[PDB]
Order: C-alpha cells, then structure tokens, then sequence
C-alpha cells in the first residue's frame, strides 16, 4: 500500500503546475483521497480532498481555481493544479488516504511528498565532488568518507551510499542556499578494513532535472 | 404439559412427503405463470413505444395514440375484473390474508385469467402498479388449484400449498427468495393463531419458483445501484430522523389509500360502465404522463437508480415524488389489478434521496453520499405502511446487495413502524382486509 | 475555521520520564487525532479517536481529553520517539490541524569526532575551492567550530549546518564547508578547523598542509 | 368468528411502549456482556500463548504449559458449572427454549455469573466450542433480569423480553442482526401454539445489541472470504447433491452427540470431582492439539477463510473433518459450557471444500471455484442437524456476504433438512429438551 | 468499448520462443477467466488454454508439456501466452478472448483483433516494386487498368494504396504467393480514360518488416 | 474429444433469401454457440445456448436443435450476412469448435476484363521478367487461365491467385503472373493469356508482342 507523488519542481511566479500522486496496494476507488501542505520549516496544512466518483470536491478558504483536485480511478491517479502561483505555494506537497474510525475522519495513510519551489531562477543540475581524506592516513578503526554535492537547484537532492547497503554510519547535512543555489554534504563512515578494499560510492540524485550522479570515493595518491 | 410437550419435540419438523412433492410442483407454475406475466408487460410497453415511432411527429396526434393504447388496455383489465371475478381488483393480497383465516373464497378457475390478462392491460399500458400483487395473488391461486386437481386434504395442505404459492410469487415476481419466505412469516400467515403452515414446504416452493425466473432472466436485474460508500457510527442517527418522517407520513398516505378507494366509488357508483370508462381515463393519463415525463408514470424501478446515483435535483425529486403520490392512488385506488408494494419502492427511493441531498450539505464532515439514505427510505413505506419491515429489509437487500447499510436500514426500518404504531397507523393490508370483511356483513 | 493549538512548542525530556503534551482549540472538538512526523519522513498516523492508537504503535503512548483540552502522553518516553507531534480534528468542516510540538530527547554527553577534507581534484579544475570538516556525534548541539588558514583566523566564506536528533543515538552532527576561489586556495598551505565543544576544555582541531 | 377477526386484524402490531422501551435496554446489556465475554476468551488464549514462549525450546515442557493451562481453565469452567448453575451446562439454547414453553426457569442471579466466568474458562482454554450457546443463554436472562427488576407483569413481556435478550444475543456473537430475529422466528420461539413474542421489540433489542458490538469491533470482520465466482444454472443439481451428502450426516451426527453424553456420563455418574477432572483432561487435549495440529482444535473460525480459498490438500481437508468430528463432541457432549454452532459452521466449511475439490476434477466444463461449495456447505451442518436452515442461510450470509451464491445456498440447505427428515433424525435443540424434560419427571 | 488488444507476434526462427501479450481494456479484467485461441492460415478456430482470475487453475488443450505457458498480469490488465519450440505447426492468428456463460455452457464472449506469427527459416527481405502499365498498342477503351507488382519480400505483409487511397473505389490487391521463401502480389486500380495519363497514379507500398515505404508512379510505356 | 463438421463447406444464396448451415457432433452435445467471422475482424460471438441471440444480431437469424445435430438460420439472407460461421460446444471438455461455413452471396453472371501486362524496364534491368495478367470482376469463381508464348502452351513460372468475393460488386478477380528470367523472355516475341469462363465457349484472349 503505497502513496507516490510527483511533479513538484519549479514554477514561474504567477504560473501554474499540475501534481499527481500515483496509488498502489489498494482498491483506489472506494476512497477519498485529499491534499495536505508543509511549507518549509512549517506545520501541515489541509488543501482539499475528493471523494471516489468525482462527483463531491471540497477546498480550504480558496479563490476561483487557485486549487484543482481530479482523480482518474482508471490510472489510480490523483491530481492537483495550482494557478496564479505565488510563495505561499513553496511548500511540501502530501497525498492522503482518508478514512474514519468513529466516523471522524482522519489521514490514513500519507504520501512522501513533492516539492514546489515557486521561484524566478534556474532549475540547475548538482555537480558532485567526491571527499576522501587527505594522503594522510591517520588510521583508527574507522574512517570517514564524504562527498559534497554543489550548485544545484530547486531543491530537494537525495544522497545514498552504496544503494542503502551503508545505512548506518550516513549523515546528510541539510542544504545550505547562496546565490540562489544550494550546496550540501554527506558523511559516511566505514571500518579501514571495509576501505579501500572495497567500492564505496555515493549516489546523489537530482529529481529537478532527472539527474543521478554515482561518484566513487578514490583515495588520493 | 411435560408429557405433551415431551411427545410433541421428539416428533416435530414432519411435513408429510405428500405436501413437500406438491410444493415443488406450485413454484414450478407459479414462476412460469410470473415469467409469462412479465415478458407480456413488457411487450405491450414495447407497443405503446414502438407505436408511438410511426406518429413521432404529430406531436398532438403522438400525446393521444400514447392516450388510447393506454387507455384501451387499461379498459379491458376494469371490464375483465369487474364482469367475471371482482376479487382480482386491487392488489389481491388482502384476499390472500383473508382465504388462509378461511374468511374468504380461493376461485382459482376465474382470478387466473381474471387477474393474468387483467394484469396485463393496467401493467401494459404504464399504470402505477406493480406485478407483485398480482403475482402473489396468481400464485396461491395456482397452489390451490393443485390442491383440487390431486384432492389433497387438510387444513395443513389447504394452507401450505396456499402459502407456497403466495411466497414462490413475490419470489418470481422480485427475484427475492428470501423475501419470499419472510412475507409468509411476517406479514401473510394467520396473524392472531398458530396455523401448520409448513415452513419446509415454502422453502420448496419458493427455489422452484425462483429456479424458473433465472432461467428466463439470468445475468440481468431489476435495480442495480453499485456499490456506495459504508456507513460510520456517527452517522447512524440521520438514519432515525429519516424513519421518524416515513414514521409519521406511512399513516397519513394509509389514510388516502383508504379515503380515495371510497372516492373513486362516489364517481360509478359500482356501476361496470362508469367505472370502467374511469379507469381508461385513469389509464390512459398513465400513458401520456409515461412520455411527456415517465418519472410520474409506471411501476418507477427505473428512476430508482437515475435517484440513488445522485442524478436529480432537490426540485425534480420534489416534483417527482409529489406527482407519484398522486399517480400512485389513482392506480390502486380505482381497484386496476396490480400491486402499490413497488410503486412505494420508488416512493421511498425517492424521499431518501432528498433527505441524502440534504444531508451532504449539512455535514461535509460526515462525507456523505445521498445514495445511502435512498437505500435506507427504499424499503422505509413498506415499513411505515404495509408494517412488514423485516419483509421490507430483506426484499431491499436481496435486490440491491449493499449489505454494508443493514445497520442504517434496520434503523429507518424500525424508525418508521414505530413512529407509524405512534402516530395511530394500521398493517394496509389489514385495513383492507378490515374494510372488506366489514361490508361482507353489512 | 477551528484553530488548534498545542501547548509546548517544543520540549526536551529524558528516556524514562512520562512526556504530556496538549492539544487545545478555539471551539469545540470531540475524537481528534495525532500524526507522528520523524525528521524526514512523512506524517504517521500514530492516535486516532482521541485514545485509540494506530496499529503497531508502543502501547507507551495513550490519547485522552474531550471539550478543547486535549492531551498525547508518553508513559516512559523512549529514545527514538524524537518528533513533531501534530494534532487533528475533523468534526468540524474544514479539519484542521495543531501547529506541532517538537519532542527533543536529553542524553549523556558525547564528543565530536572531526574530519578534515581538502578540496577535490575535480573541485580545482572548474575554480572552487570547498574545504569541508564533519562534526560528527557530538551531544549537546552547542559546538562551536574556527576555521584557521595559515595560523591566522578566517570567517569570511564559512557556512554551517547541523543536523536533526539522530533517532536512536540521540546525537548531533554538523559539518563547516569553507569556500574560497581557486587562486586564494593556492596561496596558502595549512588548514585547519577548530572544534569546541562541552567535553573537552582543550578544542579539537584537525587540521592538513596542502604540500 | 368473521367478527372477532375483523376487532383484532384492526388491533394489529401495537406493542407497549413499555415493551418497546425495555428491548432497548435489554438489547444494550446483553451488548455489552457479549463484548466482554469475547473480549475476554481472547485475553486468556493469548496470555495462554504468551506462556509458550517463555518454554519454547524445552519442547517437552512445552506441551505440558500447553495441556495444564487448558486443563485448569476447563475445570474451573466445569466446576462454576455443577457447583452454583447446572443449566449453564453445553449450549444453553435448550433451556432458553425451554423456558418459553414455562418448563425450566431462568434463574439468572445464578446462571449469568455461572455462564460468563464458566465459558471464558472453556472457551479461553482453546476448546472446540462458540460463543453463540453462551451469549445467547447469557442474553436471555439479561432479559429475565430486567423483567423481575422492574417487575414488569404479562405473558408478552416475560416472552419478548426472554425473546429480545436471546436473539440480541446471537446477533451480537456473530456481527448477523438478521439472524438473530431470524433464529427466533425459525427456532427459538414455542413451535406448537401461538406466541405473543412482539416481534417489532426483538428488533429494537437487536438494534441496541448490534450497535454496541459495532462500537468495538469494526474495521475486522469475523470472516472475510471476499468475492467469489458466481454459480451457473447447470451447476445447480451439484449443490443438491451436497446437500444430500449433509442430509444423512446430520442424523448420525446428533445421535453422536447424544450417545456420547452417555458414553462420557459413564465416566463420572454424576460424581461431581471424576467430572470436574474429566473437563481438565478434555481441556488439556485441546490447549495441546492447539499448539500441535491448531486446525483439530478452538472454536474453528480460523480455518473457515483458509479452507474456502483452497489453500488446504484434500488429504489435509479430509484429516480436518475426522479429527474436528471427535474433538467436538468430546468438547460439547461432555458438558463443558460453550455452543456447537460455530465448530457447526467449520466442520461444513471444511466439508464443502472437499466436495468443491472433487466437484472442479470431475467437471471443468463448469469453470467451478471450490470455495462456492464451501459457502454452500457452511450453513449445512446447521440445516441437518438442528433444522433451521433459514438462519443458517441467513446466517452465512450475513457473515461471508457473497450473495450471488444465494440460490445454491438455499438449495444446498433444503437439501441438508429434507434428507435429514427423510432418514430418521431430530431436531438437535429440541432432542435435548426432551432428554431433559424426560429427565425431570422419569425420577418419579 | 470493451477491447482486447494482442501483440507480439511476427518472425520466429524454429525452436525458438515467443511471448505474446493480451492488453484489456474496457471492463474489470479480473473477475474473467481469459483464453487464448489460435486460427492457422486456411483452418478452423483451435483452442490453446484458460486462465482464472487468481491463476489457480491453467487449462491448455491436448499438446505436449511446457509447450505452452498461459498467465495473466491483473496488476497490469494483460494476458500472455508463450510458446515454446516452435514448428511450422505454430504458424497461425493468435486471438486472446474473455470468457463467459450463460445456462452455464461456456462461450467465448469478446474477441480480440489478433496477431500473427510466422515461423520460418527464412530472412526478412524487402520488396522490390515494379509498375504494371498497358503496353504501347492499347487498345484504349473507357477505363484502363493499372497495376504494381510487389515481388520478392518476407514476411508477410504488404500494404497497398493508391495516391494516399484516394482512389479506393475499384482496386483490389491479390493474395500473395509464397516461392522459393519469398512472397510476390499485384495490385490493381481501374480508373478512367479521362484520368490517366492525364493525372498521376501512383502505387503506394509499405512493407514494415523491412522500414520501407515506397511510392512507385505508373508511366505510360514507349 | 467432441468433433463438430459444420457441413455445407462453402455456400451462395441470393439476398432476401432462407440459407441453413449445420453443426454436427460425434458424440452428444448441450448447447452450442456460434460465431460470425468477417475476413481481418475479430470472430463475433452470435448465437449461444443453441438458440439466443446476442445484443445486436438482427432477427432473421436463429438456431436450434439437439443431442448431436444443430443449425443455424437466416430467414431473408442480406450482403452483410456473407461471412464464416464457426459453431463451437462447451457441454463437453474440452470445448471444440467446427471446421467453418463460408457464406458467400449468388449474383448474376459477369465475364472478365482481362489485362495483360509487359514487364517493366525497371524489372528488366534487374535480370527479371513477370508477365502479369488481370481477370477481373466475374461469377461464378471456377475459371482457367491458359498462356501462351509465340502461341504455345506454357505452363511453367505460371502462378495465379484469386481474390475473395468482392465487397462492391461481390464478383472476383484473378492474377496470373508468368516469371521467366530476361534471358528467356527476350527469346519469343508474341506473349498470350487466355481466360476460360462458364459465360462463353469463345476466350477472352488478350496478348502483346514486343515487336
Ligand atoms: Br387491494
Ligand atoms: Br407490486
Ligand atoms: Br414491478
Ligand atoms: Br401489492
Ligand atoms: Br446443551
Ligand atoms: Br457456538
Ligand atoms: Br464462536
Ligand atoms: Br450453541
């Protein structure tokens, strides 16, 4: 039972821009589905929701078609069309299941999220730098590996390391904006022995651009 | 008592083998006789429209080819009534209620072809009734007929095959097995003394009857809805507020039921001429009203899913139920063979519906769906009027299969015949059977 | 509209107390519900019905209230319960939600663990220059870390960024990127970073010489 | 008598607001008892399963705190039964019966607490035996309760009262409203004179009944089997044949129950401690085959999905029937208080499948799913061997909700009950009146 | 509309294999059994196998062992069927259908458009297309008859249109003839006396098996 | 397993005419269906349970029958009519369906208008040489085509192929197509095709000489 949207990324001021939210697991129909939003830092906030045949659809305190709710139960598809776009918009995008106990209804089962930057720039691909230490090799136990992701835009990116297979031993360092770009890091570390012995490459993703970038941390020599 | 008692359990459940053969061998003809009933309906409905293709034109000229199909075969079913066997007006299940008290005369012989090709002509001509009470009244007289024919004897095989009869035709006549055995139960047995009607021996009757429908009408049927949304618990109390309006409006619609039967009286005063030159004018308004707006005309299972699904608005449910309260009495009232129990069913679709729309924009927190409450009034008149609410549940059930409202349509159910019993209302079926035993000694 | 709104906007807590938080609106609200939002990730669904708690959900949480005092307890709070708690209600159209009350955990201390990077071979050839140190695990958040170039201080080009309470271990982490052109990196030699923290008077500092 | 008739058909259904007023409480009650009674069977079968996991590698120890948890839990269910209510014995639907003919009492200060505390020890234990025998004797003095507190006077109200508490009680064991009227219309109610059980009150109880089970127990069904396939005309005759099969298993079945309340009678005499161990060691076997063949043993609504969807070898489905024959009636024959009804509905599920099993070799011109013969088979058992298939219909319908199958249902049942008429046998709820009633006079 | 749409049929070596696939659309494609039903060039209707909604039981007709593998993707509204070890005998229109009933004597409710497989040695090889004009001494009457001559390609098939099939009134094209692994057909269109020379005609032919499209313009000849 | 021949193989009837196939059965069947193939559509299922008509299949079609012999009927035949009619049983397992009945329309007579083709220069060049040769638009099917080089029976390279009854005018058409290599085709000067037909004794010859 799965909640997959899509579709965020940058807009034009004034603009518009279609989300969608792709469902799996279970009967799509016989369902509302509904809009949750997090702007960046912020708490949640309800958007609209729709009920299985199409024919009941309801809005927050909203102007004309600021908001657009469709399903397509034949694609298992919701969808979302905001206009006239300003900040207020740039936010996290939720997709909800709802559901009710009692029958005061609640958001059952929640999306991952897609992101709206609402913004004038440039929808720039990262370029990523690997970070092994400097040919010193002050062993302990372990050692630290990085990379550092620079220069990219809207945001969000995605670091892994070795396709999740190093989960433990990862940070991620939140981005950092500056001339309308962002730059973050990662840090992995491993036992000496798991390196050089053995691949370690990180695997940053730009979904703004569809860009993956899979650098391998060489040691320096 | 004990030793009574004793003696009685170790020999109960016992139906003589007699009775059961004989019960398998009604439904077999009643569910053919009900098959045949309705393919002729149909046919004639088929007429009236294809005849209506050759005079699409002349729309004066098309209002009134539609006036005289209707009203021609809505004569013959007045006159067929009246001149050869007066007990097949109306719905004939009172008379049914009446023959098992053996307060009443089973002449299978004349209601047969009486209320068959009588039935026929009101049905077919796209009058307010349904098949039901014809169907129902057709069937005991088929499983009398055989009681005759093999010179079975009893009480018990006089009121079983009588019974079998009864149920295997509201079977037929809805596909409804179920709500076949539970009419017998409810609403059709001797109602103030134990009578040997022998369950096991309907049961029989109602399969083979049922057998009969499905295999001249399999893969289709008769109100399909979909299926809507559940009901939540904090819903539940919208569903009593509905069956407290069916409540207290069952009775008042018995009270026009009875009051214009006695009205309709007043114009031919019994006489077969004035009356049956009525009621082709009453048929033949129930065949112009089928075209200039058919949701006012016919038996109404057609508008219930146009109703259920949402599709009216608030003014056109208004318009239609007020207008079918009106065609409805003017069809049972004049004593036309054919039954009120489905034209009630679209009466009551239609009040939830209203009551649904109303709702939705009440309460978006409950997140509503109208369809719903249409699902829970279906069955509420049946309830609030004919009070056979467990009949009436079932019968709703079985033809719409949404098994996750039985909690809301027990509680309009009840919401109904209780606030009916409250109000000083009366079993229909009961008052007439009332009103025509009282005449039988006047 | 009913506006919700709970009551610490966030709080710190020891594994082993018993955590209260509460939900209070502007009218009356009866069966609301509480999400679970880890940093990261999305919304949980974690009690509904006011007291009724999601499947798979420690039975050290529990939901009460009624009128518009509200209340989510944690009965020994346990590590990884470190979140945004949000509430909800819905019976009143539009639901609305709580504005989030921030669980923060209390824990041992715990020293950071520095790493120095020089610039990237890759990184030269388009004219940057990104010295880059991790702090890594380090417990309270208070650190505070000095870039030295050449013996002397620098604080122009500096950029910071810490990291969310770890959901098991309870730490922090933090890394400082350092950005200068190509050329200004040239003429220097030895780098440094200097890390301060509450679990060692003496800052640790690591520190590479670009010979 | 024209004229007594036409006074009372315009007197008809006008029950007393009094009546109408009680059912609801009586309905809410027997509600709530039912709630906690299946709350608790199930807090002891799982602290019961909890304590196979403090033992789960000494495997010898293991069936020992598998058998001892049961044996206590089934002793101190027997003994609350000879010390302090009798009548709580077995199902309880006899004597519900029973007491609308006025020929045993209610004594529900006796009985309520004896049938309660009696059942969470039998049933908790993991027994083969249902919560319906016991929610609904338990229902039916809640009615009687109500009835002497108020002291409310009449025939109708010691009737409908009695009636309402025992129908809102199978409704709320089996999440079936429906049935529950149904089962008193069809079974409960006295079937050789008239009645005057107010049928529009039964509703109002079963209503209230219904309503407080919801309040606890939604978003789960007892039983989700799903949609099945549809049953075409030409496979009809094969849904008879079925029936046929249960038509003259449902006879030998009751006289095994009956024979066997004999042959286990011969154990104890009436010795109130040989029998109070005999429950032990009945027990202890279950709380055993529970842990080391789960499908022989507990009330068996477990298997009934498994069963349906074909997920069981026809070898598998035929070691299920033979073994849940002989722990039933060493369950239910023996006395132990708990129903039959639902290890009824898994022996005919279980029975069904492996006819549907044969039925799909034999003839895949009919494109058969096995799992409709199933559904067909459950509400069978309860056909021919306590005849009132029109409950059991209803009852499976309103369980497994697949009513496209409502035809072979009905067929497969008639054919159950004729059958079983037809060679010989009793009505099993009321062939242990009569032993009973037999009983309560032959002393002298 | 309720379609049933195959594909995956075309050119296969003997021994090899082949996956054809059934795309639904249009009704639940659950709750159907589906069925595969092959029709060799120049035979009857024959019967390869059923499948059941939940893929509990796999019926396939009197043939071999994992010559044939029927499963359904209800996931995905999509029925296939692969074929193994292919002889000529495999050579035939695949046609996918959804099965139903009625007194319960199953029948074979909708069909789909279908596709071909073709199972030769034999190499694909494009057409060559030659224009048939009447010869210097015509014997011009009202209506004159044209034609193209599409010789030499593999597999089958060819289309054949004349100017954009404008001219669709009074053509037909000929069955091909297979020979020496090769396929040869004609075309033809009769237009009048008035149109020809006088406007052009021209013969459009499309083989896709090899990406070609050809137009060949009809000349008088001498 | 259950054999069904459906019996007339091939058929022609007028338009407004009664035609009456047959399904036969080596062992005993219940209920056969039938369907409708137009040539490059998919079959249409027609007729099932021996006798019902599906939704769309117009009237002046019916079938019955029983135990091991069924049929199948058009009171009025029509154009549209012409097609196969596949029976096709399932009372028995597994299903079988019959060998076909091909339903063609009877018309007037019509005799061919032949034309007879040289060899392109473009074919030439390429080392071939086809002579095709157009009979085109007749009835009855059955004909003979014969050729003749310098006026003499050839019949060698000779390959002919006949359409399907034609939509428009519901005749026929015949190619013949004489494919001698240019070596040989440059040999003789005088190239003849001759139709035989049932709608005169005397042929339509139609040749060329290369000169
Ligand atoms: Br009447
Ligand atoms: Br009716
Ligand atoms: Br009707
Ligand atoms: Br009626
Ligand atoms: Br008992
Ligand atoms: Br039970
Ligand atoms: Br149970
Ligand atoms: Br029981």
């Amino acid at each position: 039972v799965r909640l997959l949207e899509s579709g965020g990324g940058l807009v034009q001021p004034g603009g518009s821009l279609k989300l969608s939210c792709a469902a799996s697991g279970f009967d799509y129909s016989r369902y509302w589905m509904s809009w949750v939003r997090q702007a960046p830092g912020k708490g949640l906030k309800w958007i609209g929701e729709i009920n299985p045949v199409s024919s009941t659809i309801n809005y927050t305190p909203s102007l004309k078609d600021k908001f657009i709710i469709s399903r397509d139960n034949a694609k298992d598809t919701l969808y979302l069309q905001i206009s006239k776009v300003r900040s207020e918009d740039t936010a996290l995008y939720y997709c909800a299941r709802l559901y009710y106990g009692y029958g005061y209804w609640y958001f059952d089962v929640w999306g991952a999220g897609t992101t709206v930057t609402v913004s004038s720039a440039k929808t720039t691909p990262p370029s990523v730098y690997p970070l092994a230490p400097g040919s010193a090799a002050a062993a302990a136990s372990m050692v630290t590996l990085g990379c550092l992701v620079k220069g990219y835009f809207p945001e969000p990116v995605t670091v892994t390391w070795n396709s999740g297979s190093l989960a433990a031993g990862v940070h991620t360092f939140p981005a950092v904006l500056q001339a309308a770009l962002y730059t973050l890091s990662s840090s992995v570390t491993v036992p000496s022995s798991s390196w050089p012995s053995e691949t370690v490459t990180c695997n940053v993703a730009h979904p703004a651009s569809s860009t993956k970038v899979d650098k391998k941390i060489v040691p320096r020599a | 008592r004990r030793r009574q008692l004793i003696r009685q359990l170790l020999e109960r459940d016992k139906t003589p083998l007699a009775i059961l053969f004989m019960a398998a061998v009604v439904g077999t003809l009643v569910g053919l006789a009900a098959v045949a009933f309705d393919k002729g309906v149909a046919w004639l409905q088929n007429q009236r429209m294809g005849a209506l293709v050759h005079t699409a034109d002349n729309y004066p000229l098309l209002l009134t080819v539609a006036f005289l199909c209707s009203a021609v075969l809505a004569m013959f079913g007045y006159f067929l009534v009246r001149k050869y066997a007066p007990e097949a007006g109306g719905s004939g299940i009172p008379e049914i209620e009446g023959a098992l008290e053996d307060q009443r005369p089973v002449r299978w012989w004349r209601v047969l072809p009486v209320k068959f090709f009588g039935g026929l002509g009101t049905l077919g001509g796209g009058m307010v009734l349904g098949r039901n009470g014809p169907t129902v009244q057709i069937g005991g007289n088929i499983g009398r007929m055989v009681l005759d024919i093999f010179r079975l004897k009893g009480d018990e095989a006089r009121h079983t095959l009588l019974a079998t009869g009864a149920a295997a035709g509201l079977a037929a006549a809805f596909n409804a097995p179920l709500a076949g055995i539970l009419f017998i139960i409810e609403e059709m047995r001797p109602q103030f003394r134990y009578t040997l009607i022998s369950i096991k021996a309907v049961f029989i009757g109602v399969i083979m009857s049922t057998i009969m429908y499905r295999i001249f009408n399999h893969e289709v049927a008769l109100i399909d809805v979909g299926k809507l949304s559940d009901a939540p618990l904090n819903t539940l109390w919208l569903y009593l507020i509905l069956g407290i309006i069916f409540g207290i409006f069952g009775p008042i619609f018995n009270k026009w039921v009875l009051g214009m039967q006695d009205l309709l009286h007043r114009v031919h005063g019994g006489n077969i001429t004035k009356w049956v030159l009525m009621g082709g004018a009453i048929g033949g308004l129930c065949g112009l009203l089928g075209f200039v707006a058919p949701a006012t005309s016919g038996g109404g299972f057609n508008l219930i899913p146009i109703a259920t699904a949402g599709n009216f608005s608030m003014g056109m449910l208004v318009f239609i139920f007020v207008a079918r309260v009106i065609t409805t009495l003017l069809c049972f009232s004049s004593g036309a063979p054919g039954g009120i129990f489905a034209p009630m069913l679209a009466l009551g679709t239609v009040l939830g519906t209203a009551f649904g729309m109303v709702a939705v924009e009440l309460f978006p927190q409950y997140h509503l769906e109208a369809g719903t409450f249409a699902i829970a009034g279906m069955g509420a008149l049946l309830a609030a009027s004919i009070r056979a609410p467990l009949t009436g549940i079932i019968l709703v059930l079985e033809m719409t299969d949404n098994y996750q409202l039985i909690l809301p349509m027990i509680i309009t159910g009840l919401g109904a015949t209780l606030l009916a019993q409250f109000t000083g209302g009366k079993p229909l079926y009961s008052a007439i059977l009332a009103r025509t035993l009282a005449k039988q000694e006047a | 509209d009913i506006v919700l709104t709970q009551s610490p906007a966030i709080m710190s807590a020891a594994p082993g107390d018993k955590v209260t938080m509460t939900c209070s609106a502007s009218s009356s609200v009866s069966y609301i519900h509480w999400y679970q939002q880890k940093s990261g990730t999305s919304p949980k669904r974690w009690i509904y019905d006011t007291s009724k708690l999601t499947s798979g959900v420690p039975v050290r949480f529990s939901g009460s209230g009624s009128g518009t005092s509200y209340s989510l307890t944690i009965n020994t709070m346990e590590a990884e319960d470190a979140a945004t708690y949000y509430c909800q209600q819905w019976s009143s159209h539009p639901q609305t939600f709580g504005g989030g009350t921030k669980l923060e955990i209390l824990r041992a201390d715990a020293a950071p663990t520095v790493s120095i990077f020089p610039p990237s071979s890759e990184q030269l050839t388009s004219g940057g220059a990104s010295v880059v140190c991790f702090l890594n695990n380090f417990y309270p958040k208070d650190i505070n870390v000095k870039w030295k170039i050449d013996g002397s201080e620098r604080q122009n080009g500096v950029l910071n960024s810490w990291t969310d309470q770890d959901s098991k271990d309870s730490t922090y982490s933090m890394s400082s990127t350092l950005t200068l052109t190509k050329d200004e990196y040239e003429r220097h030699n030895s780098y440094t970073c200097e890390a301060t923290h509450k679990t060692s008077t003496s800052p640790i500092v690591k520190s590479f010489n670009r010979a």
